[PDB]
Order: structure tokens, then sequence, then C-alpha cells
RNA sequence: UGAAACUCAAAGGAAUUGACGGGGGCCCGCACAAGCGGUGGAGCAUGUGGUUUAAUUCGAAGCAACGCGAAGAACCUUACCAGGCCUUGACAUGCUAGGGAACCCGGGUGAAAGCCUGGGGUGCCCCGCGAGGGGAGCCCUAGCACAGGUGCUGCAUGGCCGUCGUCAGCUCGUGCCGUGAGGUGUUGGGUUAAGUCCCGCAACGAGCGCAACCCCCGCCGUUAGUUGCCAGCGGUUCGGCCGGGCACUCUAACGGGACUGCCCGCGAAAGCGGGAGGAAGGAGGGGACGACGUCUGGUCAGCAUGGCCCUUACGGCCUGGGCGACACACGUGCUACAAUGCCCACUACAAAGCGAUGCCACCCGGCAACGGGGAGCUAAUCGCAAAAAGGUGGGCCCAGUUCGGAUUGGGGUCUGCAACCCGACCCCAUGAAGCCGGAAUCGCUAGUAAUCGCGGAUCAGCCAUGCCGCGGUGAAUACG
């Protein structure tokens, strides 16, 4: 969830990118 | 503690500010940190005059100015060798070279901010505090006003219990956000300590 | 405020950091906005006398 | 997870005060105010004194070490 | 029947204003109940107690201290501690003196600070042919007048705040009653969210409070178009792109609008119950605003301030520690325990904000953090920008598991003089506890709760899961 650092939503919840929710 | 600033809490209606000078995030700090240079010596010297405000205009190193005293003479001088003095005291604090108007204060009785002063000043010499606010409400009271109030702090008298002298006239309605008062506060250091001297004069409604 | 502390006007840290907003009006060091260079008391104070232009009561 | 980039830093007080140190050879002992600087190669064998805040921790420089800060080695606290 | 020694400053009566009652009667508030989701359990973040420490700076202490002062502790900040060095001082206003201009640049030494120590240099004022002499400013000493002190008193204080609270209520003037404190007014019927209003009254009025006057949201209209439209038409690179137009939507100034006015019912009236128009009724919804006063409440560490105390150190400068300690206990939160879920794709629909030593389109390199390079923006023009939850598709099949991401190993990117103590961020490994939480206990009445993400202040960076705001989706229940 919202804590797992390499995930999609959790690079949202942290407020920032890369391999798991790069910038488009 | 309660109660806002009546002035603060009316500058939407009722009350203008005391600088009307735009600017952006870049030199509003400067040209704030200025005023208050101003005001700071205006202060310091034209007590004597009695200075009840002090607007500050701007529109680019044109900085306006001006001061609404109840005594304009004292700023003056012989033939105006005072108002020198300072004029240049001004751009040699800030080479902004300004005006300096002068505009006189019709009764000194109905500006909140001079009515404190006075009975600040009296208490300093020691006059008898319930006297000075009976007093003060009526020269208030007197001279016009719909309503008028006046609040002294604590250590009245040099008690070692601090307590809080009352007194007020007529009409002072805070909540009613229209009364138009003018609030004045006065500080007042002494052999034992400071006292706080708060004025409150209702004139006119809407 | 420890006038001796107000050596922040001192603009050689040495190293940019050491630089540190700090209250024009009182000194306060620990709520100093930027815009206004005053503290979160003053810049309270201040306001309520109108001396801050533009400045009103927010509400909605 | 270490990091510092390109550019491995270390004071220069002790440096030139090591591979200066280094013409004549070794030395006993040194003393230093900067647990800031990174342990280079050019001071295994040397005996630096660290300063935790209150005392100049005597610490044996050796090879398994390069890399690590100098005050790694000078613990700041005391507990039991 | 009825003493005394000794001892006290009172013991008592009636009445008054309060506070109080496990006295009575009316009546309110998420107070209970009715509900919906949570917290005391786990891991972690943060504040605190307690221990510990050279120091773990200080304050806050039931409600109303405990993500509180701190809207940003690596050095700075920091007031703490250890060391090295200053000591008319980092900053004010003056002084006689011993005496040399100010200023510019150096080298030893050192952790830095500081200390030695050596040099380019030597204008200005009245004198003097000159030599050189006496002074303003200035700086440097040496000795004064003093500075400085987040050192103690918040029970010596301003100011400001919290609290009982937006709870109604607290009073006055004159008159009347009572020897008096003090009553009456303000009590009483009806009504209200309200000491709101009505009716009645030895009382008639008034002040601070309530309400209203201010702000935001809801409907409509003027005035205005480098934002909107192809609504309308004609050009199309089929992009509101271009022409062109202000209609619409917005943007933002000013107005309109709701008054129980209208209708039926009840009533002495105020007003209550419905009904019609209307975007909106009967305080439309949310703010700002918190009386006389209480807590002898918070704060001298924001400032100001009396007294007290230190004035080669309770002042001052640095470098390094510390505020980040860890057997242990509590508060506030964060992320979870999963299928009404978690992934990966692919697709939508926001609102308020911020943006020169900056937002950073786009391009290239890198799995990525980020680095190169650069378009446009002093922004309704450009940028942060993707909103997320949703929706379509596909995977997982119920397992400590594609749940959950704590720890720990490794490799890096950044900000910064500098990340050991003690920074976020990326990537590979590792993959803890937790299967829904004892006794207790918290919030909330609707766009509220629950849930989803977005922006701001502070700020280099950040330990933001805090805080202050924004909009999306959108319940349950209230007998009493
Ligand atoms: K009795
Ligand atoms: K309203
Ligand atoms: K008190
Ligand atoms: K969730
Ligand atoms: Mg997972
Ligand atoms: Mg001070
Ligand atoms: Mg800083
Ligand atoms: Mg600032
Ligand atoms: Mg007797
Ligand atoms: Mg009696
Ligand atoms: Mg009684
Ligand atoms: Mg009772
Ligand atoms: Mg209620
Ligand atoms: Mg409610
Ligand atoms: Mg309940
Ligand atoms: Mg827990
Ligand atoms: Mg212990
Ligand atoms: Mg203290
Ligand atoms: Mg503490
Ligand atoms: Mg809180
Ligand atoms: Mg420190
Ligand atoms: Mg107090
Ligand atoms: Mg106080
Ligand atoms: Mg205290
Ligand atoms: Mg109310
Ligand atoms: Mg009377
Ligand atoms: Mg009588
Ligand atoms: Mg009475
Ligand atoms: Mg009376
Ligand atoms: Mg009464
Ligand atoms: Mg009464
Ligand atoms: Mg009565
Ligand atoms: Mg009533
Ligand atoms: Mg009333
Ligand atoms: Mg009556
Ligand atoms: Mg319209
Ligand atoms: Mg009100
Ligand atoms: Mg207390
Ligand atoms: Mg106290
Ligand atoms: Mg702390
Ligand atoms: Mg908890
Ligand atoms: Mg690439
Ligand atoms: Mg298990
Ligand atoms: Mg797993
Ligand atoms: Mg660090
Ligand atoms: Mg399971
Ligand atoms: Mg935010
Ligand atoms: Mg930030
Ligand atoms: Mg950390
Ligand atoms: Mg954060
Ligand atoms: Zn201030």
């Amino acid at each position: 969830g919202k804590g797992d650092r390499r995930t999609r939503r959790g690079k949202i919840w942290r407020g920032t990118y890369g391999k798991y929710r790069p910038r488009k | 503690g309660n109660k806002i600033h009546p002035i603060g809490f009316r500058l939407g209606i009722t009350r203008d500010w005391e600088s009307r000078w735009y600017a952006g995030k870049k030199q509003y700090r400067h040209l704030l940190l200025e005023d208050q240079r101003i005001r700071g010596l205006l202060e310091k010297e034209l007590y004597s005059a009695g200075l009840a405000r002090v607007d500050i205009e701007r529109a680019a190193d044109n900085v306006a100015v001006t001061v609404h005293v109840a005594k304009p003479g004292v700023v003056i001088g012989r033939g105006g060798e005072r108002i020198r003095v300072l004029r240049e005291e001004l751009a040699k604090l800030t080479g902004k070279n300004v005006a300096l108007n002068v505009q006189e204060v019709q009764n000194p009785n109905l500006s909140a901010p001079l009515v404190a002063q006075r009975v600040a000043e009296q208490i300093e010499r020691r006059f008898a505090v319930r006297r000075a606010i009976k007093q003060a409400v009526q020269r208030v009271m007197e001279s016009g006003a719909k309503g008028a109030k006046v609040i002294v702090s604590g250590r009245i008298g040099g008690a070692e219990q601090a307590r809080t002298e009352w007194a007020a006239q007529g009409r002072v309605p805070l909540h009613t956000l229209r009364a138009n008062i003018d609030y004045g506060f006065a500080l007042a250091r002494t052999t034992y300590g400071v006292l706080g001297v708060k004025a409150y004069i209702f004139l006119g409604e809407v | 405020a420890r006038k001796a502390l107000i050596e922040k006007a001192k603009r050689t840290p040495k190293f940019k950091v050491r630089a540190y907003t700090r209250c024009v009006r009182c000194g306060r060091a620990r709520s100093v906005y930027r815009f206004f260079g005053l503290c979160r008391i003053c810049l309270r104070e201040l306001a309520h006398k109108g001396q801050l232009p533009g400045v009103r009561k927010a509400s909605w | 997870p270490r990091s510092l980039k390109k550019g491995v830093f270390v004071d220069d007080h002790l440096l030139e005060k090591v591979l200066e140190l280094n013409a004549k050879g070794e030395k006993r002992l040194i003393k230093t105010w900067s647990r800031r600087s990174t342990i280079v190669p050019e001071m295994v064998g040397h005996t630096i004194a660290v300063y935790n805040g209150k005392q100049h921790v005597p610490v044996y420089i050796t090879e398994n070490m390069v890399g690590h800060k100098l005050g790694e080695f000078a613990p700041t606290r005391t507990y039991r």
C-alpha cells in the first residue's frame, strides 16, 4: 500500500518518481 | 484574553490603513521595514507635538507621508527650522527624498491615541488613576462622541496586586462592525513598572 | 533576541548556509515570514494596526 | 545505502598534515576535530586521536576501515 | 439545687447575595441514546514521563500539557556540554589621556577563533618659504561613564492567548420597596438559536452582550473581454488551431433578490403548522465576531517592563559534541492486517495555490534518483501537472500469500564547506510484526462522517506521517 516504496501508489504517497512510477 | 483589535477588525470598512503603498514579493519587506524606521523616529521625537496618526503613501521614491498632530507648531519650529532638520532626517535615513506634510488634529479629545497618551502621562506624574479615567472619559464625552471608554492595566498606585480600572459612557459597540471607533494604546513606564492604557471613542455609526 | 546573536545581519557566514532569517522587529528567530521579514507575532501585531498595506483579515 | 558522489571529501587540516608527514615517514598521534573527513589510503598505519566533543580518542587506522569517517570510531554518547 | 480554677474573642438570632444538594420544576449542547468510522493491540513517525548522559537547554501539566512554543535542531539556529581564545567587548552614546590617519594587501600559527607580525600607504583644517607644528574624522591601544546576560521572579507587570463559553447572560440611570445588606426592573404567562420577540407588571428606559452592519458559497442582471467558443459561419497542419464574435462558461466590480411578504389553519399578540410561487425560506449553508467576569491559568525564552543577581565572567568568539541517548510507560498520528482487495496497462473528471538568484515545457544519457542541454514565462498567456479514488482490460485465488513493507546488506543520485553521531530520494537484495486489537476510550447530525488525491506557508536540503487550506466520491442514525 501507500507504504510500499517500490510500487505505484507507494511513489505517489511519498511524492516521488522512479522505475515504479516514471514521469510518463 | 479575548477581543480583536477594533482597528484590525474594522480595516474593511470604517477605518483605512496607515500605509497605502503597493509592492511585490521582492521589495515589500523593505518598504515595510522602512515605514517602521520612519514611525520609529517620528515618534521618538515628535512626542511633544502629540502625534495621533502617521500615514505613508508611495508611488516610486516619492514617499508622500503625513503626520496628524494636535500642536503643529511643535513640528514646524521658528518659521520652519525644525520641519527642516527632520525633513532631511528622512532622506538621510532613506536616500528616498520624500515629502512630509502636516495635518492638524481638530480636537485632540476625539483621537483615542491622544486621550490614551494623555492619561498615560498623568499616571507617570502620579495622578489618581480613577480620577484621570473619570475625567478623560469626560473630555472625550463633552467634546462630542456618541460613546467612549478607557482602561488602565495594573499596579495602579504602586500596589503589588495588579488590578484593572474601568470607566466608560454612552455607546461602544465593538461587536458592531461599523461603529468607527478610534482605539489608542499608551504605555506608561514607572518606578515600579509598566501600566497599559487603552482608549476607545465611538463617533458616528453608518 | 539576545542582541549579540542578532549578528545575522553579518552577511559573512563563511558559508551561505549559516544564514538565517530572524525577525527584523522582535529578533524572533522561529516563525519569520520571508515576505514580511517579521515573526508570526509581530506580523499579527502590525497587521492589526493596519500598518501592513493590503493585509486584511481573511474569512470564508 | 551510503552516498557522497564524485569527489570524496576529506578536510585538508590533517591531509596536508599526513601526506606531508609521510615525507619523514610516520609519527605518534595526531589530533583532529574533523569527524567530517573520510579516511583515505595514506592514513593506514597512523594513530589519529579524534575528538568526540569531550575527548581525543586514539584511533588506529587500518586497511579494512579505509572509507569510513573518523567519527565512526569516536562514539559520541556513553550508555551503561 | 449548683459552683470554681483554667481558657477563648468570640458564641449567637433574623434576614441578604451567592455557591452547593445522592432537593423540586422547566430547558439546552454529538451529553447520553441511535448510528458510522476509529484509538487501546502491531510496525513505524512524532510529542511526553522516566531513566541515562559531559550535556541530553528551557518552558507547557486534568479538561484548558503531551505532531504544544518549534510554519523546518547536521554546522547556523540555539539558550546545554567539552575544550581553544577573547574580556569597554559582537552592538549604544560619550570621555581626559601616551601616542600613531583612515584604508588595501600579506605571511607565520591554529580545528576555527584568537594571537603576531611585516608591509604598500599617510589625504583634510588654520599656521610655516620649507622643515615641521597644533587640530575634525578615523582607527589602535592604556585607564574611565558603561554595554551585555534566552541569569531568577508570569505571585511584582504590560501586551497577547487559552478557558468556562457564542453560554445566553452581566449591569446601569431615575423612580419605587426595605433600618440595612439589598430588592424591583432582568420575576411572571406565550415564543425564540438568543435578556429574541409578545403580553402582563412599580416601574420607565438605557449600556456591554444576542441579532444586524463585514467576508465566502447558492440564483439572476448591468459594465468589461489576448480566458471562453467553432454554439454561428468560413479557413482547415482538423490543435479554438486561423478569421472572426462576446452569446455561453469563466474572470471581478457593482446591483437585484426573501419580507412570514402571499394563501389556508391555530393564537391576545409574538409566533407555530402547513400550502404556492422561487435558485433560495422563516437564522438559506459556512466564517469573522466571543459581555460583566473566573481560573491568582499561560508566557519575563517573542517583544516591552519593576526588583534581584553576574558583570575577565550567569557576557563574547569559535571547533566538536548535545537537544536525535533507550530497560521502560503514555498521548497524537502514519501504514497495515487484504478480494467492497493488491498489482500492471490503458483511459477520464478538480479546486484553490506557488514560480530569478526560480517553476522548469521539450530533447538526449541513465532501470531510476538525477545529470547534459535548452522553449516559454516577469505569468487567466508558460511551468509545477499526474489529480487520486474511478472506468475498460488483464494478472493474483484464498495463502502471512502478487496481503504488509518493518528491519538489515549492497550500489548510487542530490542539497550543502560538510550528511559518523545526524538528511531526504533511487535501484537490487532482505521481506519483520500484523489474520482485524483486553479493561477502557475518541470523532462526527449531513456534502457532515468515511474515503481519495492536490497546494501552500517554514525552508539549501529535510527527518512533514505535523500544521493551515483545496476539491472528487459520498453514507448511517437520532424513539427519546
Ligand atoms: K436559619
Ligand atoms: K448567511
Ligand atoms: K493571575
Ligand atoms: K486505504
Ligand atoms: Mg505490496
Ligand atoms: Mg532582549
Ligand atoms: Mg537554515
Ligand atoms: Mg523571513
Ligand atoms: Mg469566662
Ligand atoms: Mg433582617
Ligand atoms: Mg442563602
Ligand atoms: Mg438550586
Ligand atoms: Mg443542538
Ligand atoms: Mg452539532
Ligand atoms: Mg453513542
Ligand atoms: Mg498502538
Ligand atoms: Mg535506560
Ligand atoms: Mg525560565
Ligand atoms: Mg523536555
Ligand atoms: Mg494538534
Ligand atoms: Mg549545535
Ligand atoms: Mg498569571
Ligand atoms: Mg499576564
Ligand atoms: Mg509556569
Ligand atoms: Mg447563540
Ligand atoms: Mg433602582
Ligand atoms: Mg428608603
Ligand atoms: Mg435582583
Ligand atoms: Mg438595583
Ligand atoms: Mg438578574
Ligand atoms: Mg439586579
Ligand atoms: Mg426576581
Ligand atoms: Mg426565554
Ligand atoms: Mg436584548
Ligand atoms: Mg418588565
Ligand atoms: Mg448572468
Ligand atoms: Mg455577533
Ligand atoms: Mg496551570
Ligand atoms: Mg501561577
Ligand atoms: Mg526535542
Ligand atoms: Mg497510536
Ligand atoms: Mg531514458
Ligand atoms: Mg505472523
Ligand atoms: Mg509480500
Ligand atoms: Mg546527517
Ligand atoms: Mg489472511
Ligand atoms: Mg499542504
Ligand atoms: Mg519545503
Ligand atoms: Mg531520521
Ligand atoms: Mg512532507
Ligand atoms: Zn516581533
